């Protein structure tokens, strides 16, 4: 199937004393593989998956060098933005940045992206074409004009279409036994009596990867959303994911209801029905 | 500019009394990122709790997983306690094994 | 691998 590499960066200013907190995380698909935390002892980019541990010292030295450069960019950006928005030195503010690349089923470049936010709102982002910028306000508009004249999009596009994809393909191969494996959801249904006359059926999907999944309830072969509840997909902590969907039904009518599970790891969607 | 956390408290594996497991508190949808999350056993903070590295969703809101090993029993009550600038008091969500 | 030439604001 298709694959992505993404890096996420967060910097939070700390007015009372010292420098911003900076946290960077790298993912392949839904697997974290690297991290940097300004509060941690190593002051290095660190491995978070076994398949990245084989990279040699040149790699770790380079990633550490780059990630520190990102940290210092975010530190000056916080100051630039405080000035652009006429804010005082007293309050904490946040920058967030995400970038990376998607490949399709055949490993060719599909999409790239680079987005930046201030205080949890859009600031500036590269357009899908990787050629121009979407600026949310007049501060970001001044950023856009500067970055246009300096050819910032062009240099980012070359990374996103080129070296980003190349590294993604390298990681997919090195990590193949997990990164190129789908884990289909392990599914079951529970039943609970809610009153004398009603019951709750809950359809569980467990231990799946990747995270993307769809759970839907049908009654008499038609989709039902009334009297349902669907929890957001949550990490199990072992690299897989979990989700459930529940429906309240008249006691005795459980057989009319079916839970439908769609996932990349299933050749065909599953249908579950209450059978005890 | 402020978004309150969503909270789910759950075990890694289907819980069986007396068998070692992991207790998870998944906090998501919040901004800004500073947040206090504790796991509690019978009202008391568990010391050996770890968490995931801060990341965020498309809407820029943050998410974190907090977790610890634990061994459920019939009588021990577990919970997650969350404080955040959007909450006037810490919010306690109890662990329910069917959820 | 990280991008090598991030531009500041």
């Amino acid at each position: 199937g298709s694959h992505s590499m993404r890096y996420f960066f967060t910097s939070v200013s700390r007015p009372g004393r010292g420098e911003p907190r900076f946290i960077a995380v790298g993912y392949v698909d839904d697997t974290q593989f690297v991290r940097f935390d300004s509060d941690a002892a190593s002051q290095r980019m660190e491995p978070r998956a076994p398949w990245i541990e084989q990279e040699g010292p040149e790699y770790w030295d380079g990633e550490t060098r780059k990630v520190k450069a990102h940290s210092q960019t975010h530190r000056v950006d916080l100051g630039t933005l405080r000035g652009y928005y006429n804010q005082s030195e007293a309050g904490s503010h946040t920058v967030q940045r995400m970038y990376g690349c998607d490949v399709g089923s055949d490993w060719r470049f599909l999409r790239g992206y680079h987005q930046y936010a201030y205080d949890g709102k859009d600031y500036i982002a590269l357009k899908e074409d990787l050629r121009s910028w979407t600026a949310a306000d007049m501060a970001a508009q001044t950023t856009k004009h500067k970055w246009e004249a300096a050819h910032v999009a062009e240099q980012l596009r070359a990374y996103l279409e080129g070296t980003c994809v190349e590294w993604l393909r390298r990681y997919l191969e090195n990590g193949k036994e997990t990164l190129q494996r789908t884990d289909a959801p392990k599914t079951h249904m529970t039943h609970h009596a809610v009153s004398d006359h009603e019951a709750t059926l809950r359809c569980w999907a467990l231990s799946f990867y990747p995270a993307e999944i769809t759970l839907t309830w049908q009654r008499d072969g038609e989709d039902q959303t009334q009297d349902t509840e669907l929890v957001e997909t949550r990490p199990a902590g072992d690299g897989t994911f979990q989700k459930w969907a529940a429906v309240v039904v008249p006691s005795g009518q459980e057989q009319r209801y079916t839970c439908h599970v769609q996932h990349e790891g299933l050749p065909k969607p599953l249908t579950l029905r209450w059978e005890p | 500019i402020q978004r309150t956390p969503k909270i789910q408290v759950y075990s890694r594996h289907p819980a069986e009394n007396g068998k070692s497991n992991f207790l998870n508190c998944y906090v998501s949808g919040f901004h800004p990122s500073d947040i206090e999350v504790d796991l509690l056993k019978n009202g008391e903070r568990i010391e050996k709790v770890e968490h995931s590295d801060l990341s965020f969703s498309k809407d820029w809101s943050f998410y974190l997983l907090y977790y610890t090993e634990f061994t459920p029993t019939e009588k021990d009550e577990y919970a997650c306690r969350v404080n955040h600038v959007t909450l006037s008091q810490p919010k306690i969500v109890k662990w329910d094994r069917d959820m | 691998s990280l991008y090598n030439t991030i531009a500041t604001l």
